[PDB]
């Protein structure tokens, strides 16, 4: 069970400030059971999402489910048992963390999926993560 | 001067089709019917026959 | 050493002496493009490559006549077994040989007052019956004119004596050796026209958006009020039909998708080589090129 | 006081059409990877339901970089020879480059 | 195959739409004309006159290209000569009278 | 003339083992173009244990190909390269067989 | 010709038409001058203009 974070989220506002591209939108999500704020840039060709849907999100630091921390890259392989239980996965890099959060709200976690961005807002039970070190995989289901 | 062999774009041999072209235009045909009679489907050869300037005769008259 | 091998299929629609069409499928685009490029530029042919003019007294010039002689197609069926003249041990005498260097002859003169024209059928070839000038554009086909390719026209005091030497070459050296004169292919479309959107819109709109097609792809079946694809292979990928469907706002009406396989060729020929002989020489030269690039000698 | 070398006619058009097509396939990506340097990064979208992997074009832009670049910009953020974020603005594209 | 290929950055600045109109006119001349069986000789309503101050309209040229079988916008779909697959952008083709100038180098 | 097949003093194919990455080589093929490089790379992409298949021409005027193969373990560049060439040769065999069959249905 | 900018038509009708390589003469055995030039296969255009049709000079 090599998972740093795992929760379920609901979408409430597509197109927050401007629809910058034909196929890339920013998606606002709001959590449950951990209560958090959640923004994400998603490809809306291979996986579009309507408003008022549900999806469970994970964060594995390495995709093959045996604690072997190699990058792998062999994801369409025949069967070596990776974490392809879920449906939408995209590798990325965390580049600025703000778990210092020296005011009233919670932490700020900014990652970059090579040009797609994610905003996860929450301090409690998120203190596993680091500043650099591109290992996040962002599995999405439902 | 004379008609060029090998239509410049594609490469079909057209170097023999000149006199039958003149005879088909001589009979009563228009140019579209004549080129469809000789069998030139793509326009790279049709532009090579319709725009040929035949200057060999003016050269033959002015020699001696 | 696994399988890693896809299995092509050929099915021929038409085949004449200088024409073909076959529905090659289950192979990738790059293989079809390789066949096209080999047939245009790699397959060899015999053509005139050297000219000695003894007398020229016409109104044309020497390079004009030599340039017209270079383009006259010669029948090349022993050219796959001939050799490049840089690779011949013999024949260093600027003359006739038996594995390259066929020699031609030409002489003509007019003594009447009737404007004699010198055609391709005045070229007489030594080493006969193997590389003559081509006659299929004159006889064996009632296409245009049996007089053949005109070279010069002459008057009384005018003559032309020369001797040409044909050799072997390929289309990358000059355009005179390329035997193709048309080699092309195309995809073939997958058209998945909806019937639950087509019964919505009205009959005048039906006969309008059928009319917007520049080639007769669809047909209007008036007896059942419906439409019908009658010829997919005349679709030319210009999207005008689906664009007028977009302007009429009826989305999901028709969709058109090029299939990954199924490459309909169309091969023509100058008449130097037959069509099926061009395809088979292309496959053989691809095998020779794939043979000459192996590193099988040192495995590690 | 500026650079005497800026991107000209066809190159800027190539960048515009590469921006409006944000995703690339595998084969075009590995074909473009032959040119610059830095072999190739891992794909952005590593799988989906329908296609295989998919790259973004910012990862394609990384291949021309030198080694261990770290600079801060108006829209560009570069940490360790990677292009982390890049602003939307196509109007200011001859400036962010 | 084309005989001369030029850059599309030359046209929106120098303000010569006459070259595009000339290419479309000549391409509509030299092509054949389908549906010729019955109802017409099918080669008589063909415009060949690009007289300067009295010129054919856009609708004449585009409806002629529709009659000849090609696309009304002037473009034409091509395949690449290297990869061999479909080039995504439709290409504008057609004949044009070019010239060769002295003082070669 | 000299533009065609490689003269004496130069191999047709020149191998080079890449230094900085394991399972990596660069095949510098003389006297070719897009015809062979394209079919080689698209045959390589149908393999299992391959990772990176491309070709590029170091100048578009000069008549040579450089091919690069990154693979996994359980294989090498040499194995998948010769696998590609031999399977393309087998497909040209099967294609020539199909075409010479289909010529016979124009029975004379 | 009324579609182009006026500068382009000035170019074509004063300099480029006067320089293009094409026909030279129909008796080249007598013109002994410096740098006579000529094409091989001259042509006429696919279109027609009024003046080129009334003049009938190709
Ligand atoms: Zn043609
Ligand atoms: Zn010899």
């Amino acid at each position: 069970s090599i998972i740093m974070f795992e929760d379920i989220f609901v979408v409430d506002k597509l197109d927050p400030d401007g629809k910058k591209f034909d196929k890339v939108t920013r998606i606002e999500a709001t959590s449950h059971n951990l209560d958090m704020f959640m923004h994400l840039d998603v490809n809306t060709e291979v996986y579009p999402m309507a408003v008022g849907d549900k999806f469970t999100l994970a964060m594995a630091p390495t995709l093959n489910l045996d604690g072997t921390p190699d990058t792998g890259y062999f994801t369409p392989g025949a069967k070596k048992t990776l974490a392809d239980k879920y449906e939408y996965v995209m590798h990325g890099k965390l580049y600025k963390i703000t778990e210092r959060d020296g005011q009233t709200p919670k932490a700020e976690m900014y990652v970059s999926f090579g040009g797609l961005l994610m905003l996860l807002r929450g301090d409690p039970a998120h203190i596993s993560h680091f500043e650099l070190d591109q290992r996040l995989f962002l599995l999405m289901r439902k | 001067m004379i008609i060029p062999v090998r239509c410049f774009t594609c490469g079909k041999v057209i170097g023999n089709k000149w006199d039958t072209y003149l005879d088909l235009l001589q009979a009563d045909y228009t140019e579209g019917d004549a080129l469809d009679a000789i069998g030139l489907v793509r326009y790279c050869c049709r532009r090579m026959l319709m725009t040929h300037v035949d200057l060999i005769e003016k050269l033959l008259n002015y020699n001696t | 050493g696994a399988t890693y091998q896809r299995f092509p299929k050929v099915k021929i629609r038409e085949l004449k002496d200088d024409y073909a069409k076959f529905e090659l499928r289950d192979t990738d685009v790059s293989m079809a493009n390789a066949l096209r490029r080999v047939m245009i530029s790699e397959v060899p042919t015999v053509a005139i490559d050297l000219v000695e003019i003894e007398v020229n007294s016409s109104v044309l010039n020497d390079e004009f006549i030599a340039h017209r002689l270079g383009l006259i197609p010669l029948t090349s069926e022993r050219a796959m077994s001939m050799r490049f003249s840089r690779d011949c041990d013999a024949c260093d005498g600027d003359g006739q040989c038996e594995f390259c260097s066929v020699e031609f002859r030409l002489s003509a003169k007019c003594v009447t007052d009737q404007t004699l024209d010198v055609t391709s059928k005045d070229l007489y070839s030594a080493d006969p019956t193997v590389t003559p000038v081509d006659f299929g554009d004159s006889s064996g086909a009632d296409s245009s004119e049996q007089r053949g390719i005109i070279i010069v026209k002459l008057r009384r005091g005018q003559e032309l004596k020369l001797r040409a030497i044909a050799r072997k070459g390929i289309g990358k050296d000059h355009a005179k050796w390329s035997p193709a004169a048309t080699v092309t292919f195309m995809y073939e479309p997958d058209i998945i026209i909806n019937e639950d959107m087509m019964d919505t819109l009205t009959d005048d709109e039906k006969i309008d958006l059928i009319e917007s097609s520049p080639t007769k792809v669809f047909d209007f079946d008036a007896v059942t009020r419906q439409v019908v694809v009658v010829d997919p292979e005349a679709y030319t990928y210009d999207e005008e039909v689906i664009k007028k469907a977009e302007a009429m706002g009826k989305q999901g009406l028709i969709e058109i998708r090029p299939k990954d396989d199924s490459f309909i060729f169309t091969v023509e020929s100058t008449g130097a080589v037959k069509a099926s002989q061009l395809v088979l020489n292309a496959i053989d030269l691809l095998k020779q090129k794939l043979d000459a690039v192996r590193l099988s000698d040192d495995t590690v | 006081g500026q650079l005497i070398l800026q991107l000209g006619l066809d190159s800027l058009l190539s960048l515009r059409v590469m921006m409006e097509q944000v995703f690339l396939d595998k084969a075009s990506a590995q074909q473009l990877a032959m040119y610059g340097s830095r072999s190739l990064p891992s794909p952005a979208v590593v799988k989906s339901s329908k296609s295989g992997p998919a790259w973004t074009f910012f990862q394609i832009l990384q291949l021309a970089f030198p080694e261990r670049l770290s600079c801060r910009g108006d829209g560009f953020i570069v940490g360790g020879s990677d292009l982390l974020s890049f602003d939307f603005g196509v109007d200011a594209l001859a400036s962010i480059i | 195959v084309p005989d001369i290929v030029i850059n599309p950055h030359a046209f929106p600045s120098r303000q010569t739409p006459g070259q595009l109109l000339e290419a479309a006119l000549s391409k509509g001349i030299a092509c054949p004309m389908q549906k010729k069986k019955g109802k017409s000789d099918a080669y008589s309503k063909v415009t060949r006159h690009a007289t300067p101050f009295s010129t054919p309209s856009v609708d004449d040229i585009t409806d002629q290209l529709h009659r000849a079988g090609f696309s009304r916008s002037g473009n034409e779909r091509v395949y690449n000569g290297r990869t061999g697959e479909m080039m995504r952008s439709l290409i504008f083709m057609g004949p044009n009278f070019y010239q060769r100038l002295i003082h070669m180098s | 003339y000299e533009r065609f097949v490689v003269p004496e003093g130069t191999k047709k194919v020149s191998y080079e083992r890449d230094t900085k990455i394991i399972n990596a080589a660069s095949f510098t093929i003389e006297r070719e173009d897009h015809t062979i490089g394209n079919i080689v790379r698209m045959q390589l992409h149908r393999d299992e244990n391959v990772l990176f298949a491309g070709y590029q021409l170091p100048h578009p005027l000069k008549y040579k190909i450089i091919v690069r193969i990154h693979t996994t373990s359980q294989s090498s560049p040499m194995q998948a390269y010769n696998q590609a060439i031999n399977d393309l040769d087998k497909e040209l065999d099967f294609l020539k067989s199909q075409f010479e069959a289909e010529v016979a249905k124009f029975s004379n | 010709a009324n579609h182009d900018h006026g500068r382009r038509v000035l170019y074509q009708s004063q300099k480029h038409c006067q320089q293009a390589i094409g026909f030279c003469s129909t008796n080249p055995n007598i013109r002994c001058d410096t740098l006579s030039q000529q094409l091989f296969y001259p042509q006429r255009p696919l279109f027609k203009t009024m003046a080129s049709e009334c003049l009938q000079k190709d």
